[PDB]
């Protein structure tokens, strides 16, 4: 009962982060089980919400990007390469460990950076030094997308709307609707 | 024709804007056309957002209200993809994003990316078995964070 649940995962933790709500997400039986590309959830995103980093062929040039970030926002956060694979990951500080982490799931998240701002041995995975960065095709890139209220809510109606129905129908209904889906309950809670 | 030709400009995932030269007579088909040149996607792969809606291919920009100047959305067909991990010998571990339907050959030239070890040095191991270069991760059911170990050669 939902092995691909990556998406679900990620969103709440945004939310947590962000709105201080925990997020419930009720589906019933014969959902689609599958991975979800966030990408389209984040269309209708402002253009100062979403940015390319090109920085990651060297560890200085990354930690730089990343000790830019203000330490209170919450980003998601996809890796990979412009035509091909991508996967999305929440990007957010951890007071706790002095860090930025990048969580993709409760089975796969790293600490990035150390209480100095420098890459960890894992944040040192993030880069690719021997392949081009940049916006064409096939080059690496990161994209960095704010987890504003807006985007967190467009992601959870997506990933709802994908797996009870399909891609076009959660394309449709991000375009028409700005809040919560009514099936995602939310609890508040402390942040 | 002698009616010129107008701007739209289509939108990305990116936050990137590119532009196109068209007529309110053609349809959503010749613009993915369009498309297809200027940026290297074919126009299956592709899905043109307009005020909400996907558009179909044998409506006419004119038939959506399309105007001069508009913005369109170009939104891919969604392509599954997942993180594994590459163990070394040294116990450094090498993330990479790939698809099911990737080689081992895609996913050694993902390696090199990394680590600039050629594909020719490089012998790929699932679940106790070598990987060869022809085959798919779905044919040894790699799945979503699972460990693979790189042994040189
Ligand atoms: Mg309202
Ligand atoms: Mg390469």
């Amino acid at each position: 009962f939902l092995n691909q649940n990556c998406a679900e995962m990620m969103i709440k933790k945004a939310a947590q982060l962000i709105l201080g709500s925990d997020l419930d997400f009720e589906y019933t039986r014969g959902i689609q089980d599958i991975q979800v590309d966030l990408g389209p959830a984040f269309m209708f995103s402002p253009d100062e919400e979403k940015t390319l980093w090109v920085s990651g062929k060297n560890q200085e040039t990354l930690e730089k990007d990343l000790a830019t970030l203000n330490k209170s926002s919450v980003y998601f956060f996809r890796t990979g390469t412009q035509g091909g694979a991508g996967h999305w990951q929440v990007l957010y500080y951890e007071a706790a460990k002095s860090g930025w982490v990048s969580y993709s799931s409760q089975s796969n998240h790293f600490q990035v950076t150390d209480s100095n701002g420098k890459l960890t041995a894992s944040g040192k995975g993030l880069l690719v030094p021997h392949a081009n960065w940049g916006k064409e095709n096939g080059n690496y890139a990161f994209l960095l997308v704010n987890a504003s209220a807006e985007n967190i809510i467009h992601a959870a109606n997506f990933v709802y709307i994908l797996r009870t129905q399909n891609e076009v129908a959660a394309i449709e209904y991000c375009a028409l609707n700005h809040e919560f889906h009514p099936e995602i309950k939310r609890t508040a809670r402390a942040k | 024709g002698p009616l010129g030709s107008m701007q739209i400009f289509v939108k990305t995932l990116t936050g990137k804007t590119i532009t196109l030269e068209v007529e309110p007579s053609d349809t959503i088909e010749n613009v993915k056309a369009k498309i297809q040149d200027k940026e290297g996607i074919p126009p299956d792969q592709q899905r043109l957002i307009f005020a909400g809606k996907q558009l179909e291919d044998g409506r006419t920009l004119s038939d959506y209200n399309i105007q001069k100047e508009s913005t369109l959305h170009l939104v891919l067909r969604l392509r599954s993809s997942m993180q594994i991990f590459v163990k070394t010998l040294t116990g450094k571990t090498i993330t990479l994003e790939v698809e099911p339907s990737d080689t081992i050959e895609n996913v050694k030239a993902k390696i090199q990316d990394k680590e600039g070890i050629p594909p020719d040095q490089q012998r790929l191991i699932f679940a106790g078995k070598q990987l060869e270069d022809g085959r798919t991760l779905s044919d040894y059911n790699i799945q979503k964070e699972s460990t693979l170990h790189l042994v040189l050669r």
